[PDB]
């Protein structure tokens, strides 16, 4: 119903201009963990009314990697501030 | 450190098996999730501040390219609820599928994943390990194959060699020259995938061999093209003759065996009354050869071995499985009447 | 070829297997012995036809052309030894092996039994030639000329594969020229232009038109040790003959668009020989003679109906022997004066009397003095394109005029004197210098007795 | 004198004789397995 | 095409087998014969007739593997034609019988120069 | 006289060799029109197992009286 | 989309010279908005305004080719002998290319814009004239 | 020594001529032709195969 | 490529959580259980290219 349009409008918390930009890179890793619960909820609304009885273990497992994923990504974001003190995505040295 | 370096390295290929051994979209999500978890240490080993500022440019590019895939699963969860790996039953899903997965294999859009990582990682040693990540999603496009829009998979592939070609004539750093022409050899195989999706794997198995044997040749000292001069008269002059043979083979010249794919792959591209499509690409990989000529014009013509430094000692690296690579990567063109009946 | 390729590959583990300086005498000894065996089973009869063994040979039945391909490895080793003998034996063993490796693919070429066996062997060259161009030259403009030799030959030859694979799955299979009995004709369309044009244009890039000849005075000007692949590159140019295999059949009825290939190559003929009389580099003087009366065959193939194939075959091996020797006349007389500038070599004809005959009997074959293999070739072309239109005697006649004034201009520059300089130039044209200058005119005037061996089907 | 390692020198000479005899017995069987089936 | 995930299935018994002294099996390993000579040439041997025990077991490798590889190559064409001829055998409406007409029927172009 | 029978043959070998290796071709160049008749154009049937795409396996279905009277 | 071509290739065919060049400036006008523009715009960040204009400014420069690109054809389609031909539609190549020749001055660009555009001009209508199909299936 | 480098290598001719004969002994399809080319009654067109 | 190890040796790595009507631990079906079992009955030996039409 309208309970899916909101929330499919709320999947646009990626929006890629604000998925790596601008600086204070913690603001970009924020919406990477906040892009979940637009997948954790959008799955949970579908498994639950339509009684699948078995696929509802999948929303439990959906958090378990994305927590461990983002925790890894947060380890490296200390290493960019361990060498500097500021994350500041307009750091660029290795060109392309 | 030594034992845990295997267990990290072992699970990289264990991540990609579950991608292939699966009948269920949840397990192919886990499959190259943990590859993006177990590559990040290999980027690091000597802790240099470009490498830390390179894997983090590697990282989030393969976090979103992960994340759109799970979006593509949950759309056709709503439509008919089957989770076998097959056609995706929705054009709004398959469109979001193919150009999500085009970042991990990086095509011509989703551009600078390929040069900005591979350049300047102080681990130039290998980084042959970037052949698994070209191998996992190709094992996903073998099944999804009869559900695509046929325009997007070509438009990412017609742009592939036209922009992977031009990108590297303006280079010296031979890691970038290996990083370039790695989009180009992803251009020949996905231009064919809608038409008879085997005789795609023929191009891939050739591409693993010819690229793996290129890095093993590079592991004496070689960093830059000017350093590729100063080992003919110093290290071994037989190395200069070998490094000529593979490049001239990888350009696609018919006395060698990099002409083995194209010769066969046009047997499939026409026979389907599509003629203006191969004639564009076949003339496009011609300035993919002007990398290699003008690279062979460095080492094979004695271009200035100055700064007298003698290597009066022998060499003891490990050139593992090297004696059998330029004997199946050059001389196989007569001996393959059917490689495409073993692999088929 | 039953086994001509099988002995000539056995030449290759003989060179490195040998001792020290014996490597010159061991290779030239056995390489002459094939010339009996090359003649031996071939030149048989003869009336429709000699299919030879299998999918590997149609025996080069009506176009022999292949005995001349086998003289050369025992002709170039005696020529190349002039300034090569300062390098290592490990590279002197190389330069003999790739030269044999060039003769291997030419032997399965010209016979080839097919059209797709032809192409992969038509392109199996250009790798061992390019190694002789880039390494082993002189000072620079080798490297761009190493790239002009590519990218004309390779840009054109890739639309062969688009068309030859197109035929293989359209009408049966091309695998035999004798399954070419069923041939549908090719009418006037907008796709059948390109089928004709892409199949033809890759042959034009080797035997040049007036356009796209821009690579031909690049590789021949800057050139190896003593014409050592330049003798090979003149055979390889006339080894793009396969238009005789294709266009006789396989779109037979398209003369409708021959005209931009006629007029470009018939007016270009009268100009590209005229543009050479002011040359100052001696090896570039010959390099434009090779443009002009090679391009007479291009108006001799596209005009069909023999009394031209009588002559168009005889012209492929007319200057196969002539233009080879002229390069050998210039690969000599450069060992003594270290410039190829034609101004500098004056004061001659007194110092080296025995080679005065070698200048003239070379340049008397372009004047061509009718009982040779030359004016039995041109006077069939002349009497052929007369019957196309009468007006073509004018341009082709002025072709005969200017090349008379052209060939003598290279002779008469040596008939002067007083020499002004030159404490060097002592060597009185030694026994090798006349031996490899012989075996050119000795078969050239010999075959004029019974030249029925040099004829097409026809 | 000669000084190899004397350990693996012969393993290469012992693997082939293992491989060839396994090959030829697999070949001399399968040469009869055609007629045993056809 | 059935009986999935085999290297070569059970039903390949009635194929010849591809017995030896075929020139491919001579050629497979001839490149290995060339490869072992390279194996010395990389390392500043400086022999080019070095230790034969390294120069052997390359010959043993390619020939054994290449033989055991070719048993499915001849299978896969044999299973290719086996399924085509059956679909030729059924559906005669997709496979008509053409008429035999000699050269008394055709009036071709006729284009002389 | 002693050149022909000492070296080579006449019109009994190189004639009817062209009858022999032109009957290896008429069974080659006629099948390549029938691959492209069947392979390229199977088409809308998918009958022979070349274009055969998997769907689902109905062996793993259940037939137990599952506890809902109106499923 | 493809239906723009289904109103381009369908109705006019040489005649009706206003709706021909009204629709054939839509496609070439739309490609000025394209990725080229995207790229440069992003690359220079432009400014608060004026910058934006300048960026687009050149997109506006680009517009104009498809305005004449029917017009050079549909005039010369009917006035000569009344088919549409490969030599008919060849004429729209050169002077159609010379818009890029007129701006950003010639003598090294403009004739090269004239020459190569005339090559790719006639082949398009030649394509359906032989029934050419680029992205096909068996 | 006995110089296998020398004339033993042109002895590959008959070695190559051995393989030259093995094709025509399996290219034995037609004794049935009509242009002399007969194999009618005689032991002439049978021999040299 | 799809190796399909789990068809050779008879373990189910997953295969059970795939479709809407497979096991049901205490036999409580879905809302469209009647149409899953009916539709999978249609295309079994059919090669799915003729099943679409
Ligand atoms: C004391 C000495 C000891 C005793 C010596 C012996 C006594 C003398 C010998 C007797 C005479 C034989 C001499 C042969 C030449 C004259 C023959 C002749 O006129 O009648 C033709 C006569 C024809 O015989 P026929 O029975 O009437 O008919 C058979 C044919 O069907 C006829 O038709 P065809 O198939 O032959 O076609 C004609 C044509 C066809 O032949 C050719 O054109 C081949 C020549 C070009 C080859 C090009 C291919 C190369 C690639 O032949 C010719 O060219 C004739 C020109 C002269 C011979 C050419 C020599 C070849 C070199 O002979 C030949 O044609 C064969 C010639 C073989 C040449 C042998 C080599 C002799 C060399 C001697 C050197 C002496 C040097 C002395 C020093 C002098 C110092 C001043
Ligand atoms: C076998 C699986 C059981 C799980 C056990 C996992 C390890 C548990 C920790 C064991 C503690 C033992 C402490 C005393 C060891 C004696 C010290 C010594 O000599 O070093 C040996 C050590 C024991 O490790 P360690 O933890 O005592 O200290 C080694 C120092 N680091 C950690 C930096 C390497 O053995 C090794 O170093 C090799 C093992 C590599 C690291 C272990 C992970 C892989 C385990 C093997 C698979
Ligand atoms: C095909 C399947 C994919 C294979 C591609 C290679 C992936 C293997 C990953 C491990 C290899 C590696 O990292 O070695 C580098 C390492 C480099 O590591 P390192 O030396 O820089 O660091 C180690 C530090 N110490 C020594 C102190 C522990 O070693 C080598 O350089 C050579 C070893 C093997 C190199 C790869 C050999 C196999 C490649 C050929 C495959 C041919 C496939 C044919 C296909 C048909
Ligand atoms: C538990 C699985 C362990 C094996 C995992 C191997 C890791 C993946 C290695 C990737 C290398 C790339 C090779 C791709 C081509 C496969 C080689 C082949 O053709 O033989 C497969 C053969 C033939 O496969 P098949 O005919 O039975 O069916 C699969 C066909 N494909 C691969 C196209 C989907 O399979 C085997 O029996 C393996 C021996
Ligand atoms: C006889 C072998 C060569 C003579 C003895 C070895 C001398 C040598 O070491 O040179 C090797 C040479 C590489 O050339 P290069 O490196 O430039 O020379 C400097 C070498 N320090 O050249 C080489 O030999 C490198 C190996 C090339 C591949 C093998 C070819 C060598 C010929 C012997 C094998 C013959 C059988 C294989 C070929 C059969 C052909 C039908
Ligand atoms: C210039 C590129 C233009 C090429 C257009 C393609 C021509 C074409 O469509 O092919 C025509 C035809 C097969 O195509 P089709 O119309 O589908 O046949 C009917 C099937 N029932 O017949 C063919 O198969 C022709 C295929 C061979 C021609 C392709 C190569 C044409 C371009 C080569 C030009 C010459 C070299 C110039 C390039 C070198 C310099 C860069
Ligand atoms: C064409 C026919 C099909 C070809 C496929 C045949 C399978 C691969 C055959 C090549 C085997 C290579 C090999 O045996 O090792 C070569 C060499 C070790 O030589 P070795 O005899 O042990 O001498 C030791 C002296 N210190 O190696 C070394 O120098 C270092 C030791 C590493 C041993 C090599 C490990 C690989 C063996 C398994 C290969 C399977 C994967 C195939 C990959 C290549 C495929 C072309």
């Amino acid at each position: 119903s309208m309970v899916y349009m909101n929330i499919m409008m709320a999947f646009t918390v990626s929006l890629v201009g604000l998925l790596m930009y601008r600086s204070h890179l913690m603001s970009s890793l924020l919406c990477l963990e906040g892009m979940m619960l637009s997948l954790f909820v959008m799955a949970a609304l579908t498994i639950l009314n339509s009684h699948f009885t078995l696929a509802s273990m999948m929303p439990i497992i959906l958090l378990v990697f994305a927590a461990c994923e983002a925790a890894l990504g947060l380890s490296l974001l200390v290493m960019v501030s361990n060498t500097y003190g500021t994350d500041y995505v307009q750091n660029l040295n290795l060109l392309q | 450190n030594p034992i845990i370096f295997i267990i990290i390295l072992l699970t990289i290929m264990l991540g990609t098996i579950i991608v292939m051994i699966s009948s269920h979209w949840l397990l192919v999500w886990i499959g190259f999730e943990m590859n993006m978890l177990a590559i990040i240490p290999i980027m690091m080993k000597n802790h240099n501040p470009r490498a830390t500022e390179a894997s983090t440019k590697y990282f989030l590019t393969q976090s979103t390219a992960s994340m759109l895939l799970m979006m593509a699963v949950i759309i056709n969860l709503m439509f008919s609820g089957q989770w076998t790996v097959m056609k995706l039953f929705n054009p709004m899903a398959s469109m979001l599928m193919t150009m999500a997965l085009a970042m991990k294999l990086g095509m011509a859009p989703f551009h600078f994943w390929v040069p900005e990582v591979t350049q300047g990682i102080p681990l130039s040693s290998g980084l042959i390990l970037l052949t698994w990540q070209k191998l996992a999603p190709m094992s996903v496009l073998y099944q999804i194959f009869p559900s695509i829009n046929l325009n997007l998979i070509l438009t990412l592939s017609v742009l592939s060699i036209l922009i992977g070609g031009w990108g590297g004539l303006n280079q010296t750093q031979l890691r970038k020259i290996m990083a370039y022409s790695s989009i180009a050899h992803m251009g020949w195989m996905t231009a064919v995938l809608p038409y008879n999706p085997t005789m795609t794997l023929l191009n891939l198995i050739i591409y693993i061999i010819m690229t793996s044997t290129m890095f093993t040749m590079f592991m004496a000292n070689s960093t830059t093209t000017t350093l590729s001069l100063s080992h003919t008269w110093n290290k071994t002059p037989i190395m200069t003759v070998l490094i000529l043979a593979t490049l001239l083979s990888m350009g696609g010249l018919p006395p060698l065996s990099g002409f083995m794919p194209k010769w066969m792959i046009i047997q499939e591209m026409t026979k389907n009354n599509s003629i203006i499509l191969p004639t564009f690409m076949a003339i496009t990989a011609l300035l993919n050869l002007y990398f290699y000529m003008r690279l062979t014009y460095s080492t094979t013509l004695t271009m200035f071995p100055s700064t007298n430094n003698m290597k009066m000692k022998w060499q003891f690296p490990l050139m593992k499985k090297m004696t059998f690579l330029p004997t199946m990567v050059v001389l196989s063109t007569m001996m393959l009447p059917l490689t495409p009946m073993l692999s088929v | 070829m039953l086994k001509y390729i099988i002995p000539t590959i056995m030449l290759m583990p003989l060179t490195w297997l040998s001792k020290n300086n014996m490597i010159w005498v061991n290779s030239t000894a056995h390489s002459l012995l094939i010339s009996f065996t090359s003649l031996l089973l071939m030149n048989q009869f003869g009336d429709n036809s000699l299919n030879f063994s299998l999918l590997f040979f149609s025996d080069s039945l009506s176009t022999p052309l292949l005995i001349l391909t086998m003289w050369l490895l025992p002709l170039m080793l005696m020529a190349s030894q002039h300034h090569l003998s300062k390098e290592n034996l490990t590279r002197k063993k190389l330069f003999i092996t790739m030269l044999i490796s060039l003769q291997l693919f030419l032997i399965m070429t010209f016979t080839a039994m097919e059209l797709i066996l032809f192409y992969i062997l038509f392109e199996a060259t250009l790798v061992p030639t390019l190694i002789i161009i880039t390494r082993w030259g002189n000072q620079t403009e080798r490297l761009n000329a190493g790239l002009y030799f590519l990218f004309y030959t390779l840009a054109g030859s890739l639309p062969l594969l688009v068309a030859l694979i197109y035929i293989q799955n359209t009408v049966g299979s091309l695998n035999f020229l004798m399954l070419q009995y069923w041939v549908q004709p090719v009418h006037n369309s907008w796709s059948n232009v390109f089928m004709w044009l892409a199949c033809m244009m890759a042959f034009m890039v080797k035997m040049p038109l007036y356009g796209l000849h821009l690579w031909l005075p690049k590789a021949h000007v800057e050139a190896p040790i003593a014409g050592s692949m330049v003798l090979a590159a003149v055979l390889l140019k006339l080894g793009g003959y396969g238009m005789l295999r294709i266009t006789l059949i396989l779109n037979p009825m398209t003369d409708f668009m021959a005209y931009p290939f006629i007029m470009l190559s018939l007016w270009g003929m009268i100009m590209t020989s005229s543009i050479c009389l002011r040359q100052t580099d001696l090896k570039s003087l010959i390099a434009y003679s090779s443009v002009s009366h090679m391009a007479l065959v291009i108006v001799a193939i596209l005009i069909q109906t023999p009394w031209s194939y009588m002559g168009a075959t005889a012209l492929m091996i007319a200057h196969g022997l002539t233009s080879s020797m002229l390069f050998c006349l210039a690969n000599s007389n450069y060992e003594r004066i270290h410039s190829r500038t034609m101004i500098l070599a004056r004061g001659l004809q007194t110092l080296l009397p025995l080679m005065a005959t070698w200048w003239l009997l070379a340049s008397l074959t372009n004047l061509a003095l009718p009982p040779t293999i030359n004016l039995i070739g041109e006077l069939f072309v002349v009497m052929s394109t007369f019957s196309w239109s009468n007006i073509t005697i004018i341009l082709m006649g002025v072709n005969m005029v200017i090349t008379a004034l052209y060939s003598l201009y290279m002779l008469i520059m040596t008939q002067r004197g007083k020499y002004t300089y030159h404490i060097n130039n002592i060597s009185p044209s030694f026994t090798r210098e006349n031996a490899l200058m012989s075996l050119h005119i000795l078969p050239l005037l010999l075959l004029t007795l019974n030249p029925k061996i040099i004829l097409g089907p026809l | 004198h000669g000084s190899p390692n004397w350990l693996k020198v012969g393993l290469t000479l012992g693997t082939s004789v293992f491989l060839w005899i396994y090959l030829i017995k697999q070949h001399n069987e399968d040469v009869l397995e055609y007629k045993r089936r056809n | 095409g059935r009986a999935t995930f085999q290297f070569l299935p059970d039903e390949a018994r009635s194929l010849p087998p591809p017995k030896l002294t075929d020139p491919r099996l001579a050629f497979v390993g001839f490149l290995g014969y060339c490869s072992g000579l390279i194996d010395n040439a990389i390392r500043r041997r400086p022999v080019l007739l070095a230790g034969l025990h390294r120069q052997l077991l390359y010959i043993t490798s390619f020939v054994f593997v290449g033989y055991y590889l070719l048993k499915r190559q001849d299978y896969m064409y044999a299973v290719r034609d086996h399924d085509m001829f059956s679909y030729i055998k059924s559906h005669p409406e997709d496979f008509p019988e053409k008429d035999k007409k000699t050269y008394g029927e055709v009036f071709e172009e006729f284009h002389p120069v | 006289r002693w050149i022909a029978r000492t070296f080579f043959d006449g019109p009994e070998k190189n004639y009817e060799r062209t009858m022999a290796i032109l009957q290896i071709e008429a069974e080659k160049a006629e099948l390549r029109l029938k691959e492209l008749e069947v392979r390229r154009l199977m088409r809308a049937r998918g009958d022979g197992p070349w274009f055969h795409y998997p769907t689902i396996d109905k062996e793993l279905i259940d037939h137990s009286p599952k506890a809902t009277p109106d499923n | 989309a493809k239906t723009v071509l289904r109103q381009y290739w369908d109705i006019p065919e040489g005649t009706e010279c206003h709706r021909k060049t009204y629709a054939t400036t839509s496609i070439g006008g739309a490609a000025g908005l394209v990725v080229s523009a995207y790229s440069v715009a992003l690359k220079t960040p432009t400014s608060f305004l004026e910058g934006v204009a300048r960026t687009g400014r050149y997109t506006f420069t680009a517009a104009a080719i498809g305005a004449i690109f029917g017009l050079t054809s549909c005039i010369s389609a009917q006035v000569r002998e009344k088919p549409d031909d490969p030599l008919n539609y060849l004429i729209g190549g050169c002077a159609g290319g010379l818009i890029l020749g007129a701006r950003t001055r010639s003598y090294g660009i403009g004739a090269a814009a004239c020459a190569y555009m005339g090559l790719t001009a006639a082949l398009v209508k030649m394509g359906q004239l032989e029934g050419w199909q680029v992205f096909a299936e068996p | 020594r006995d110089h296998w480098v020398h004339v033993l290598v042109p002895m590959g001719f008959v070695f190559g001529y051995y393989l030259d004969r093995k094709n025509d002994e399996k290219l034995t399809a037609f004794r049935n032709k009509s242009l002399l080319y007969k194999r009618e009654l005689k032991p002439n067109e049978e021999v040299t195969w | 490529p799809f190796f399909d190890v789990q068809k050779r040796l008879g373990v189910d790595l997953d295969r059970w959580m795939t479709i809407q009507s497979a096991e049901q631990p205490h036999k409580i079906p879905s809302r469209c259980h009647a149409f899953e079992k009916e539709w999978i009955e249609c295309a079994h030996g059919i090669g799915s290219i003729r099943a679409e039409k």
